[PDB]
């Protein structure tokens, strides 16, 4: 007869508790364990996978494998812009339901580097020079390359590398950032103009495409799990 | 679980190229901020604990929920056991191809009264017994019935009114992990059903009243938790995109990659 | 590459049963469908029923209760058969494979048999 | 035989834990086994490239 | 140079002269079983010179509007020399695969396929209600090709073949998680990928069971201009690595 | 089921210049049509399938486009040998219908 006194918090079902349970199976006798390739410790290494993003959303190649092809051509003019969106990987719907973006949906908050890996998939007698411009918030988007050459940049010269790793920096005055769509953490915008033009010979097509990945760096962390907006229920499956 | 820190960085000029790689490999760059420009030395405090495989998917979630009626023939549940019938658990065990994992059931019983025609209706506390029959075992066929003497059958009993009753179940299968996906057939001459309902006997759970029909009709519902402990999780899979049509297969509409916007420069 | 062709009776009674036999060369049964196309003058174009990859069969709605189309996947040969015959079957009957690049259109036709109902 | 699993955790204290069930399957959770290696979904390749040289020689 | 590789096999060479690096599965290479996780009792059969040999599937054409294609490979190699005969009277058996996937094309044009080879594919069929049948999920040596349209549900079973789906539910761009390389025609020529086995059990039975698929998916089209040659070919060679079998029986 | 009205139900035109033939489904078939080319007494040779894509064949003078329910073909030079009957037949769900038909005099 000890005596004990009930605190608050008694019979309750809390969905996240460790707590030790009766087994129903006593001395019950397991498969041993077997040695299967790629096993996954953490979260934060399916998401450090690139995986191409789809940037050419235009209400009709949403349904067609011309959503992650960007149209590049040999122009007449200096420094005409390619593509651009704003780099929210929760809440913008270029970066939404790409291998890093279905990760950041059950999370809250967010924090580190995100790599943006290019592939020119073009032809092998073709040239060109491209500027990779990412612009902290705070004023609008960039609208020259004037404009964007002012923010953190890079340039990239196709050759016999066919690839450039433009790696955006972790610019902000919090430690976090929120995934769902907030005026207060913004992060900013990603644009690509044009160096220099594409120049090809005679008999080559002048209409290439360029193909982009997204991917995180090894600073890259997540907090307060919560469910996924993406999946919808009426009725139980049968 | 300590994140990487930046170090400090110079101007260079050199013939060193971090930035430009081949992505044709299928090898992701591993570079980092300090080396397409200058950084400064910022130590993280960082940790990636929130985000292990552990503190993912050990969270209870409802899988299923059925009713029965005390006075009336037909009035006992039963469920196959199966992780398929809801959205939210499904998708979240489907990242992965092969899984292992201890369970830990949870049951949440409550009640209803229905419309009866006597008058001063009075009834006591209500008691409720949930059988789990192995694949095999006999089953039962109404309230009152032989086979819920449960000789070697694990069951529970629980009253209205104390907490929810909890169990534990280790790591049942025939092989050696659980297997979300199965692309083949049951019958070896490539016939008759295909998909994953060739691996799934874990058996049937039956629910029924204990307490006999006094005056009033009660309708009551219990609902079933799923919770994993000691996961270990194998081969990780892209995620769902389309919605869940059927429960045996993973038979689909087809849908867009992504939700439109009016231009290609457009923010 | 040949392809297909068939060989039919040409001339029929009322009321009885028509079979063509529509032999093909160059690819197999396992992997493509043949279907059944009726160029008619009065109705023009139909479609009657096709014998997919699998064995499984399709038939027209108009159709069903008479149409009866096997095939054999060893000698390389499919079988149809149509009864009762009725008066607006003058027609002309084609066999054509199916599955061009997996869209499931018809790339090579048979000859055709000009076939008559009428005494 | 209280087990002294002790780290709480804490941002930048002790906790006593004993095992009353005869079942290794009836246990609480793990939630403390950090353990990471990304090196064979990032860089599943055979011969390995250094970051500062170039990919294709 | 690192764009040279020679692959030796029983009695066959795999050679190229410009090619990316060779992916090798999650990290590991196929070995043969160890008597710890074994289950069987009986002695299994070891070929090893017979059955480890570069196999050479049907060539397919790659033309501009084209779509994709996949076979399965425990299957497609089942009428493949002394490969599908040791199938055929034994009931168990496990193996590694390499896989050569190897198109070539000249300067002037451009494109670039998504070779990929996953692991339990499950496919989508076009009526809701039923699977697909055998003959439409996989052909013995023959590819099965991908649509860039919907395919009709009131057919009688039919693998939903829309290509931005991937015919598994999934999102196409998402398929860079399983272990993969690409052939961009600019630089690249062929791509290899050496699978090991993955299963949750330790051995199979290899008529029921396709516990691999290999996609080749073209993002970028084929593009060239007037003049240039307009047939451009697809080559798929596999070879199984460490092959082992229980259960002697019948034919079957 | 499905009918495939084809309009127009003849043309009157020359060598050398551009028409234009449509077919219009009753409800919507997600680009599965295949167009057919007949001359006089032969059986039908398979002209652009899915829609848009052309057959092996076929030279580039024929092109087809069309979303959702309208669809079309052109031809924008019409040659000396390309006269003849023109068909739409949809393969999105059986029954499989035909057009009504097209007729090219070439005058």
């Amino acid at each position: 007869g000890l005596p004990v006194m009930t605190t608050p918090g008694s019979t309750q079902f809390l969905t996240s508790d460790d707590f030790q349970s009766p087994s129903a199976m006593p001395q019950f006798d397991v498969t041993p364990e077997m040695q299967i390739p790629g096993r996954v410790n953490n979260l934060m290494e399916i998401a450090e996978v690139d995986s191409v993003v789809p940037v050419n959303n235009t209400e009709d190649n949403v349904s067609s494998l011309k959503a992650y092809q960007i149209p590049v051509q040999s122009n007449s003019d200096n420094g005409k812009q390619v593509f651009g969106f704003p780099l929210q990987p929760g809440a913008n719907n270029v970066l939404n339901r790409t291998l890093l973006g279905e990760i950041l949906n059950y999370y809250t908050h967010w924090s580190g580097s995100i790599k943006l890996t290019f592939m020119f998939c073009g032809s092998a007698m073709a040239t060109g020079k491209f500027l990779l411009a990412y612009s902290p918030p705070g004023a609008g988007v960039p609208k020259n390359r004037k404009d964007a050459m002012l923010g953190t940049h890079v340039i990239w010269d196709v050759g016999l590398q066919s690839s450039c790793v433009l790696c955006v920096p972790w610019i902000s005055q919090t430690h976090y950032r929120y995934v769902v769509e907030d005026e207060y953490t913004a992060a900013g915008y990603v644009t690509c103009w044009y160096q220099t033009n594409i120049v090809v010979p005679a008999d080559v097509q002048s209409s290439c495409d360029i193909l982009c990945f997204v991917s995180a760096c090894n600073d890259f962390s997540v907090r307060m799990l919560k469910d996924t907006p993406f999946i919808r229920q009426d009725t139980f499956y049968q | 679980a300590r994140v990487a820190d930046t170090i400090s960085s110079r101007p260079t000029n050199s013939e060193s190229i971090p930035a430009l790689t081949a992505a044709e490999t299928g090898h992701t760059s591993q570079v980092v901020p300090s080396d397409t420009m200058q950084t400064r030395h910022v130590k993280n405090y960082h940790s990636r604990s929130e985000s292990s495989i552990e503190n993912f998917l050990c969270r209870s979630a409802c899988v299923y929920y059925a009713t029965y009626t005390n006075n009336s023939k037909k009035g006992f549940a039963e469920w196959v056991i199966n992780t398929r019938q809801v959205a939210q658990l499904r998708r979240k065990l489907e990242l992965f191809t092969y899984l292992r994992f201890d369970l830990e059931l949870t049951f949440v019983i409550t009640s209803a009264q229905q419309p009866s025609t006597a008058s001063s209706v009075d009834a006591p506390v209500q008691t409720h017994q949930i059988m789990y029959v192995p694949p095999g075992g006999p089953v039962p066929t109404k309230v009152k019935d032989y086979a819920w003497q449960t000789s070697t059958n694990p069951s529970v009993f629980w009253t209205e009114g104390n907490a929810p009753p909890r169990m534990s179940i280790p790591f049942i299968s025939i092989g050696n992990a659980y297997s979300c996906f199965y692309d083949g057939w049951t019958q070896f001459s490539r016939n008759g059903v295909y998909g994953i309902n060739t691996l799934n006997n874990m058996g049937t759970l039956y629910m029924r009243h204990v307490n006999e029909a006094g005056q009033g009709p009660i309708k009551s519902t219990v609902r079933i938790y799923f919770k994993p402990k000691h996961v270990k999780a194998w081969v990780p899979r892209p995620p769902r995109l389309c919605q869940y049509e059927k429960q045996k297969n993973v038979n689909f509409s087809p849908i867009g990659v992504t939700t439109s916007r009016t231009d290609i420069i457009t923010t | 590459q040949v392809q297909l062709k068939q060989s039919g009776p040409g001339l029929v009674q009322p009321s009885q049963s028509l079979s063509i036999t529509c032999t093909v060369s160059g690819f197999s049964l396992t992997n493509y469908g043949v279907h059944w196309v009726r160029q008619s003058p009065g109705k023009g174009l139909e479609w009657l029923g096709v014998i997919w990859r699998g064995g499984s069969t399709d038939y027209n709605a108009a159709f069903m209760s008479r149409l009866s189309i096997t095939k054999d996947n060893s000698k390389s040969q499919v079988f149809f058969k149509m009864n009762s015959l009725q008066a607006d079957d003058t027609a002309i009957y084609y066999c054509a494979k199916g599955d061009y690049y997996g869209y499931d259109a018809m790339d090579s036709w048979g000859q055709g048999t000009s076939v008559t109902v009428s005494r | 035989m209280g087990a002294q699993v002790s780290t709480q955790k804490t941002g930048a204290i002790h906790y006593t834990n004993i095992n009353y069930y005869k079942d290794a399957a009836s246990n609480s959770a793990n939630r403390q086994d950090f353990t990471q290696d990304p090196g064979k979904f990032t860089e599943p390749v055979k011969d390995i490239m250094v970051k500062t040289m170039p990919a294709l020689n | 140079s690192d764009r040279v590789r020679s692959i030796t096999l029983g009695n066959s060479t795999i050679t190229t002269q410009e090619c990316a690096n060779v992916v090798v599965g999650y990290g590991v290479w196929p070995e043969y079983l160890k008597d710890n996780e074994a289950t069987a009792e009986d002695q299994p059969t070891q070929p090893d010179v017979a059955t480890c040999r570069f196999y050479t599937l049907e060539s397919v054409q790659w033309m501009k509007n084209s779509a994709g294609w996949w076979w399965k490979l425990p299957d497609a190699l089942s009428q493949m020399g002394l490969f599908g005969q040791n199938m055929q009277y034994h009931y168990l058996g496990r193996t590694g695969y390499t896989i050569h996937v190897q198109c070539n094309a000249s300067k002037f044009h451009q494109g670039c396929l998504l070779v990929v080879c996953v692991p339990e594919a499950e496919m989508g069929c076009s009526n809701l209600n039923n699977t697909p049948e055998f003959s439409e999920l996989s052909g013995g040596d023959s590819a099965r090709m991908f649509t860039d349209t919907q395919v009709g549900e009131s057919n009688a079973k039919k693998v939903q073949t829309a290509v931005w789906n991937a015919g598994m539910g999934v999102g196409v761009g998402n398929l860079t998680i399983f272990p993969h390389q690409w052939i961009n025609l600019r630089t690249n020529n062929s791509a290899t990928l050496v699978m090991p086995y993955i299963n949750s059990v330790p051995m199979d039975n290899m008529f029921r069971h396709n516990n691999l698929t290999l996609m080749i998916i073209p993002f970028v089209p084929l593009n060239y201009s007037e003049g240039s040659s307009p047939y451009v070919p697809i080559t798929v060679t596999i070879a199984p690595m460490c092959a082992e079998y229980n259960g002697l029986r019948l034919a079957s | 089921d499905i009918q495939m009205t084809q309009s127009p139900a003849s043309l009157s035109v020359s060598v050398g210049e551009t028409v234009t033939i449509t077919c219009r489904a009753s409800e919507n078939v997600y680009r599965n049509l295949a167009w057919y080319q007949q001359k006089q007494g032969k059986s039908p040779q398979l002209l652009v399938y899915a829609a848009t894509n052309l057959a092996d064949g076929v030279p580039s003078r024929f092109s087809g486009s069309g979303s959702g329910t309208q669809y079309s073909l052109k031809i924008n030079s019409l040659q000396s040998e390309d006269f003849g009957s023109y068909f739409c037949q949809h393969f999105w769900s059986p029954v499989f219908t035909f057009g009504a038909g097209t007729k090219l005099e070439l005058k």
